[PDB]
This record gives structure tokens, C-alpha cells and sequence, in this order.
């Protein structure tokens, strides 16, 4: 899915 | 945790028979601890006689153990466990998580794993102690039966066709559940319950080398045996177009998918992270486009969204999705087709991508130069993840590094070419669900290839851009009305003002509202009001409440309403219409602006209109044969002979247009309203204000509309009509009786006593009853005790519950004693002050007082309500609550 | 007993009308919204 949050 | 402890240090070991843990000392909070345990089985690994075998083996590891004879989860009760908050397992198709938050945290380390190795080494699995746990068992299995879970299985047999999930739910079958032998379950454990298919963790406040020790005291000694090998976590994949209807008769579901099935692991001999780096570019680059292409879609798709989702160890499914008209899923399918190939043909956009990974490369920076800290519950969340795709944990830190060096060597192209790999992949599949009787008749491959080439020849416009951000700002109001009188209720803190138009405002100036003006704008503009169609009405004003004012959108509303901490909501009742809002004082103008703008300059937006109407007509669709449906008619024509009003017809309904509802959303706003303002202000703050924006407002005298009111009466049906195996039985009662705030009150008190005694006198467990409500009321508006006893159970005695439930009425009046009322005044006296000071509570009781009264008056004197509970009085409404000359009573059971 | 339930999605946000004696999700599903008072996931 996500590797790094940005939310 | 208050102070976050920052990365903690990990030790790993692994005990002589193949045992592994993972040790994890944190510098805090005191004492805290968390341990958990996998077996790597789960319902995936079950033969064929063994369905949901994996799941009640969760259940009865808990019982007897060699140790333990009463059973595990008794010893733990002893010590002072919980169950789910102490203790808990969880079951999916790969593996068993056994969870333990011992309630003295750390200092209960040597009794959790006493009672952690009992459990997988030492279960004794009885006969008697699983047919103890069937009943538990059974009421799970009851509880996930429905349609939602129906249609999750729809699902995962398409997606996952051509793999073991679809006939392996975790659950098992009713038939397994009941007639499956305890020798069944110990084989099973006996397979795969062994020291080298399962790992442990303990996190917290621990010193490593102490839970070492204690690992080997309660570990060291199982028997090193080997667990079945297993290659079989994937579906087969291979080059087709599979074609799937996703159905159940009780599902709304409209909406067709075209989804591709591939090895989401395979890097391609480059770096793994960078690979799900490269993934999370795409995914993030492709949501914005399609939202985009939405213009593209014709009137029969809606809401095209791609999504991505694991369905095995490595395969992945990347789905379009769309949601369809029902009747226009041929031309939805089309258009799904068509948008994939505009994807196939042209790049995607640069800018994006520049914009995405720039962003991505900011917050890998920071990561990259921060210490890792946490709460307790946090780093339980993060490393537990890793942990069970058993694997180690990389900081945040250290991953921060990682995403810069892969970002380096990540371009555009990289993006465009890991996209249309995904696009590439030869096995597909085309979903459809279509509610309801909609006709329909399954399209077969070359059907869908077939229009897949005509889009591969066709010619194809660029991708959309993104269009320029609407900004919206409210009008400037120049005019003014004027307040053209005034009545002070002064003892309650309220002003009441007419207002030249017509509206008026009650305002209470109480502290208890803070920096903040709540309001609350009534008015007589029902949907049942007699110069609106009562559908239409309601489409309109769930329209204009997501649109906003006609120049804005329903995104940067919801924006705009962000930005300055204010809601306002619009909902049209049968009999009523309310505008409710808050905003801080700063923005009393913005909330009176956007309020006016809403009722003169109503917008909608035509995103939100297509969706709308989807939802009512996949509704409709299902609604006209459904259980639901029938229900919901059956019901009608019992307490009411007719519906008051329906919803259209699917095609009256696509002819709706933006103009005729906004012709029924001006009759709703022509009514004159009631501002019931809470706001602690001076009138002169407040009433230019007040004068500007909601004086200036055309109205028109409206008559009240007539309530919706249950006929009296005796009437009862029965209908074998339900899917599930269950009995549901409903009745109604009704007295007509004056509201006045003491009687509902004493209302209030009898319902509480008789809910107590109607479900001791049911306590029966031989009766079956799942699920039981007791519900009365004495209801302002029309005036009535209203009493509802609802009963869900077990079908074969469904027949008998409401009598009981009537005899207990008919005792209730002389079985409450003067104990029952004590209770229950003290409880009220100590509800009704936690209640002062109460806004929701002052908010209600305002607009009631002027709905009965048209006045204030009861914001006061509420301390004399508790002394209208009297033994006297409490027993002479008991015998009120069920009247039997109004009963209706709908029974409904298992279909023949 | 009518109410309003709302789910906070990736997607947007959802709303849905949910009786006394429905589960949560048996109402999204009737009403035909794919998932899989204001909760969150
Ligand atoms: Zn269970």
C-alpha cells in the first residue's frame, strides 16, 4: 500500500 | 504511554526444537506489556472435512490443558483476565494470533506463558469442552450471517478464483460447527500446533535475558516436529478473461470492475523497497487521473476509482471500479474498457509525478533526521505489522534513508513502465453486480474482448487535466432587514425578536455556549408539505445540503467549512426542516452568509446529482424484491394502510433535473423559520448581524403539516419471508396522552422498569431469544405513549414470545416496588445534574419548550422533575405502556 | 427508529441509513455502497 505516509 | 520511548533494541532467539521470539525492551511506560503468539495455520491450511476447524481450535486451545483441567481461560479468570481485553485470539486463512495484556503487565510474564504454552502444547481438546463451546461457536457463526458477509464471499470467489480461499472461510459451515468431533480438532492441532510453525513476541517492560529464561522454562521441552510443507497460497494464475456476477437477492450492489491478477513480488531484479516505492507512486499517480476522467463517463457509470488489494502471499489484484445505473451495465463496462485504454495509450502525467515523489522525498527527509519516539500502544501497532508478515522491523529512520536513495534512482519512466506492467498482466476478470430483478444475462469472454478491441482501435482523446481550483467567497449583503420587536424572557436569559420578513429569532445568551453561536433554524417546510412532491424534496435537499451555494461545488464547501470551523447541515423531515450549525463567534457572518446563501442561491453540483441518483435507483432495484422491501410494505400497510409517500419508479427518476429540484427546494425555503440562536454575545454584537443575513430572506406564511400517525387498533400478519434462520417479531402500542415534561418523565421511569422486568420474565434460555427491546416513549409532537417490543430469536418458538411479553405487561403494574422507583429517582436525580450545564440538553429542551409551549419556560425548574417520581405515579403510567386495544403485532420467519 | 450513520474513506465520505436492529455494514450493503455516528478504517 503506502512505504512512506504523506497523509 | 505519556513520554514516548524511543527505538527500542530487538533480540531474537530461536529454542533448540525451532521455537523463535522476538524480544522487544522498551524504556517505558512502568510495567507495560504486550505478548502475542502465532501458529502459521489458518483456515486456508483446513482438508476438506475440516471447514472452520482452524478457528474453533482458537476457541479451544482455551479450554482443559494438561496443567489446567478447568480450562486455560478459567485459570486466567481466577487471576483476574478478561476476556478480549486481558486475553484474545485471532483466526484468518494463513495463520493464529494468540494476544495477551496481562493485567499486571510485566510482573504476570512467567503466568502468560505458562498459560501461552498450555495453550499450543497441552490442549486437551475434549469432546465435552467442545460441546460446551458449540453454543459459542454457533452465535458467531449466527452473527456473521447477513448479506454484507453474503457478499464478501461473492467477492473473494471471483477474485480469488482458481484459489483454496473461496472454499475455505474462516468461519466454516453450521453443518461443521455442529457435527464436527473434538478427534477431528486434535488432529489438527496435533498437525500443525508444533514449536516450528509458531513465534512469539513479548514488547514492553521487559529485561531480555529474564523472558529468555522464561521462554525456555515453558517452551523448551515441545517436541520438534515438522508441519506439512506448503506451496499453495496463490491463485493459479494464467491468461483469461473471467467473467463474474456478484449477487445476492438483499444486496444494492450496481457496479461493474475490470480487475488484473499478477505477482505483486516480483521486483524484477531491483531493489524490493524501491519496487513498493515504484508502487505507491503509481497507485498515488493513477488516483488522481482517473478521479479526473470522471468527465469522460457517460450517464450510465459513475465514480471510477482503481484500487489494489492483496489476495495471496504475492498475488495482487489492480481493479477499475465503477458504479452503474442499473439496466446500463453493458455501457458501463464499455466505458470502463474505454478509460483502461486511454491508460494503455498515453503517459502519465509528469507534473503529477514530480509533484507525488517530491512530496514523498519531504517527508523521507524528516523521517531520515528524526529519532524515532512512540506511545506504548503505537510501537505495539508498528512492530506487530512487521511481525506478522515475519519479518523485521526497519525504523522509521533508517527507512527515511532508504526511500531517498530509491527516489534517486526513480524517474517518470520508471513510474509509466511499472503502470503498464500492472496493465499488461494476462489474467483478468469482468465483475458485475446488478440489483435486484434488473434483466440481465451474463456477458461471456468474447463479449467483453470484444469491446476491448474496439477501444484498442479506436481513436482516443488525451488524459484530462486538472482543472483550476474553485475558490468560493461569499456575497457581499448589502441589504438589511430590521427586527420589529422584541419579548424578553429574562428569568431564562432569552430574547425573542421578530424580524420583517417574517422569521423570528429565540435567542438564549447562555455561558455554556463558549466562543462558539449555535444554531438551530425550524421551520414547517416538511417534505410531506402539500405544495412539494414528497420524493422530490428530499433528493433536493440532500442535493443542496452536499452542493452548497450554486457558484461553488460540493469539495470546496466542505473545504470552505474546513477553513473557518463551521458545519451547517440541512434535514428535511416528514413535518419539519432543520438547519443546523456552529461556527465560532469570529464567524457569525460567515455562518448567517453561507445559511442565507443556501436558501436564496441553492446549489447542485452534477458530480453529486449522477451519484445520488445511482444510489436511489440501485435502491429502488433492490427495495421492489427484496426481504427489506417486503418488510418495510408489510409494515406500512399494517400500522398506517397506505405509505404516506414513495420513491419513483427508475425511469421517472433519470428524468429528474437540477431545475425541478431546486423548484421543491424554494418551497422548503419560502417557509418562515425559527433561529433558535445559542450564543453568550451582546444583542448589539448579534442583531446587525442578524439583520444583514436572515431578515432579508423571502418567506411565505405555510401551514403546519399534518403528523404521521399509527392507526388504532388490533392487527397482526405473519410472513415466511426471512433469509437468515431466524424469527423476528415486532409490535407496536400506542395510548394518546397529553405531553407534559412530568409525564415523560414517568414514562421514561416505567420503561426503564418494565425493560428490567419483561426480560427477567423472558430470562428463559429454552425460548431463543438473541436479541430483546423494550422501547416506550411519550411523544411530544403527537402526543402518544408509543411502546415498541422488538424480539429476535430462534424460529420454532416465535410464536409464543410476544404473549409472554403481554402476560409480563398485564403483572408489571402491581410487581414494581418502591425499591424499583427509589433506584431509579436517585438515578434520574443524578442524570438530570449531570445534565445542567449541558448544551445538547439546553439546545433540545429550548426548542421543545416552544414547540409545546412557545415559550422558554423549561430551561427552568428542571430540579422539581425529579419529584413527579413517586411510587403512585410510576405504577399508574407502568399500566399505560402497552395498551392492548392498539397492538400491531408483524411476525416474520425463515421462508419454507 | 431511523439514523444516519457516516464512514471516512480514501474514497470520500459515505452516508448511510441504518434501522434499530441492523449491523453497519448490512446497511451499506443494502444500499449498495462497497466498503471492505462516524467510525473509520
Ligand atoms: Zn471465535
Amino acid at each position: 500500500d503506502v512505504t512512506i505516509e504523506t497523509h | 504511554e505519556e513520554i514516548k520511548s524511543p527505538l527500542p533494541v530487538f533480540k531474537e532467539g530461536t529454542l533448540a526444537n525451532g521455537f523463535r521470539y522476538t524480544l522487544v525492551q522498551l524504556e517505558g511506560p512502568k510495567t507495560r506489556v504486550d505478548i502475542r503468539l502465532i501458529v502459521d495455520v489458518g483456515s486456508i491450511d483446513e482438508k476438506d472435512n475440516e471447514s472452520g476447524v482452524a478457528h474453533m481450535v482458537a476457541h479451544m486451545v482455551f479450554r482443559a490443558s494438561d496443567a489446567f483441567p478447568q480450562g486455560v481461560s478459567t485459570e486466567l479468570h481466577k487471576q483476574g483476565w478478561g476476556r478480549g481485553q486481558s486475553y484474545n485470539a485471532v483466526t484468518n486463512y494463513e495463520r493464529t494470533m494468540y494476544m495477551m495484556s496481562p493485567p499486571k503487565g510485566n510482573l504476570d510474564l512467567g503466568a502468560t506463558l505458562q498459560a501461552l504454552s498450555q495453550m499450543t502444547g497441552h490442549a486437551k481438546l475434549l469432546q465435552s469442552d467442545l460441546d460446551d463451546e458449540r453454543k459459542i461457536i454457533l452465535e458467531e457463526w449466527r452473527g456473521k450471517l447477513g448479506v454484507a458477509e453474503r457478499m464478501n464471499q461473492q467477492r473473494v470467489q471471483a477474485i480469488r478464483h482458481d484459489s483454496r480461499y473461496p472454499s475455505r472461510p474462516v468461519i466454516g459451515t453450521e453443518e461443521s460447527i455442529n457435527d464436527t468431533p473434538a478427534s477431528v480438532l486434535q488432529d489438527f492441532y496435533q498437525r500443525w500446533y508444533h514449536p516450528s510453525n509458531m513465534r512469539l513476541m513479548i514488547i514492553g517492560d521487559i529485561t531480555p535475558a529474564d523472558a529468555e529464561r522464561e521462554i525456555q522454562r515453558y517452551f523448551a521441552a515441545l517436541p520438534n516436529v515438522a508441519v506439512p510443507t506448503r506451496d499453495y497460497y496463490e491463485p493459479l494464475l494464467k491468461p483469461q478473461l473471467k467473467v463474474a456476477r456478484l449477487q445476492d437477492s438483499q444486496s444494492g450492489s450496481s457496479q461493474v470492475s475490470f480487475v488484473y491478477r499478477f505477482n505483486d513480488k516480483d521486483a524484477f531484479g531491483q531493489s524490493e523497497y524501491r519496487h513498493r516505492l515504484l508502487t505507491q507512486i503509481t497507485m498515488s499517480a493513477v488516483t488522481r487521473q482517473v478521479r479526473r476522467q470522471k468527465a469522460e463517463l457517460p450517464q450510465d457509470a459513475s465514480s471510477l476509482v482503481v484500487r489494489k488489494s492483496d489476495i495471496g502471499k504475492t498475488t495482487a489484484a489492480l481493479g477499475f471500479f465503477a458504479n452503474v445505473m442499473p439496466g446500463g451495465h453493458d455501457a458501463a463496462i464499455s466505458a470502463v474498457l474505454k478509460e483502461i485504454e486511454r491508460f494503455k495509450r498515453y503517459p502519465l502525467n509528469e507534473q503529477d509525478i514530480t509533484e507525488i515523489t517530491s512530496d514523498i522525498r519531504e517527508v523521507a527527509q524528516r523521517m531520515s533526521v528524526t529519532p524515532e519516539t512512540r506511545e506504548f500502544a503505537d510501537w505495539v501497532q508498528q512492530l506487530t505489522i512487521v511481525w506478522q508478515q515475519d519479518r523485521p522491523y526497519v525504523g522509521s529512520q533508517q527507512r527515511g534513508k532508504d526511500a531517498l536513495e530509491a527516489l534517486d534512482t526513480i524517474k517518470g519512466e520508471d513510474v509509466n513502465r511499472h503502470w503498464q506492467r500492472w496493465l499488461a498482466s494476462p489474467d483478468t476478470l469482468a465483475q458485475f453486480s446488478v440489483p435486484g430483478a434488473t434483466p440481465f444475462t451474463l456477458p461471456k469472454p468474447d463479449a467483453i474482448s470484444k469491446l476491448q478491441k474496439q477501444w484498442a482501435l479506436a481513436t482516443l482523446a488525451p488524459l484530462r487535466l486538472e482543472e483550476k481550483k474553485i475558490i468560493p467567497e461569499l456575497p457581499s449583503v448589502t441589504q438589511s432587514g430590521k427586527r420589529t420587536a422584541v419579548k424578553t424572557f429574562a428569568a431564562q436569559k432569552v430574547e425573542q425578536w421578530q424580524l420583517s420578513n417574517g422569521d423570528r429569532v429565540v435567542w438564549l445568551r447562555a455561558p455554556e455556549a463558549g466562543k462558539k453561536v449555535y444554531l438551530t433554524a425550524t421551520s414547517q417546510a416538511g417534505f410531506m408539505a402539500t405544495a412539494m412532491n414528497p420524493w422530490q424534496a428530499q433528493l433536493a435537499s440532500q442535493l443542496v445540503n452536499q452542493s452548497g451555494p450554486a457558484t461553488w461545488s460540493g469539495e470546496s464547501l466542505s473545504n470552505w467549512k474546513k477553513e473557518k470551523t463551521l458545519s451547517l447541515s440541512i434535514d428535511q423531515e416528514a413535518d419539519q426542516l432543520t438547519l443546523s450549525g456552529t461556527a465560532p463567534t469570529e464567524q457569525l457572518a460567515s455562518l448567517f452568509g453561507l445559511y442565507r446563501e443556501l436558501n436564496v442561491a441553492p446549489g447542485i453540483d452534477p458530480d453529486v446529482m449522477k451519484e445520488s441518483m445511482m444510489s436511489l435507483a440501485r435502491q429502488k432495484a433492490n427495495d421492489d424484491q427484496s426481504v427489506g422491501g417486503k418488510r418495510a410494505s408489510e409494515m406500512t400497510k399494517l400500522r398506517f394502510g397506505e405509505p404516506a409517500w414513495q420513491q419513483p419508479e427508475i425511469a421517472e427518476l433519470k428524468k429528474i433535473s437540477a431545475p425541478a429540484l431546486l423548484s421543491q427546494w424554494h418551497k422548503a425555503a419560502s417557509a418562515p423559520v425559527t433561529y433558535y440562536l445559542i450564543a453568550d454575545m451582546p444583542a448589539t454584537q448579534l442583531l446587525p448581524q442578524v439583520e444583514r443575513y436572515l431578515a432579508t430572506i423571502p418567506r411565505q406564511p405555510a401551514s403546519e403539516v399534518k403528523q404521521h400517525l399509527a392507526l388504532s387498533g388490533k392487527r397482526e400478519a405473519t410472513s415466511a419471508i426471512n433469509v437468515e434462520p431466524r424469527a423476528d417479531i415486532l409490535t407496536w402500542s400506542f395510548t394518546p396522552h397529553a405531553w407534559t415534561p412530568q409525564a415523560a418523565v414517568q414514562v421514561s421511569i416505567a420503561r426503564n422498569i418494565a425493560s428490567k422486568y419483561l426480560k427477567t420474565s423472558l430470562r428463559d434460555d429454552a425460548l431463543g431469544i438473541y436479541r430483546m427491546r423494550v422501547d416506550s416513549e411519550l411523544e411530544d409532537k403527537k402526543q402518544r405513549i408509543e411502546t415498541e417490543v422488538s424480539f429476535t430469536s430462534a424460529p420454532e418458538r416465535a410464536q409464543e414470545l410476544w404473549t409472554l411479553a403481554e402476560q409480563a405487561f398485564s403483572e408489571l403494574p402491581t410487581k414494581i416496588t418502591q425499591q424499583d422507583v427509589d433506584e431509579q429517582k436517585a438515578q434520574f436525580i443524578r442524570a438530570e445534574k449531570g445534565r445542567q450545564g449541558d448544551l445538547t440538553t439546553i439546545q433540545r429542551r429550548l426548542i421543545l419548550s416552544y414547540r409545546h409551549y412557545n415559550d422558554p419556560r423549561y430551561l427552568s425548574n428542571a430540579s422539581k422533575l425529579a419529584d413527579s417520581i413517586t411510587l403512585e405515579s410510576v405504577r399508574a403510567m407502568s399500566a399505560k405502556l402497552y395498551n392492548p386495544d392498539n397492538r400491531v403485532l408483524y411476525i416474520t420467519l425463515p421462508q419454507e
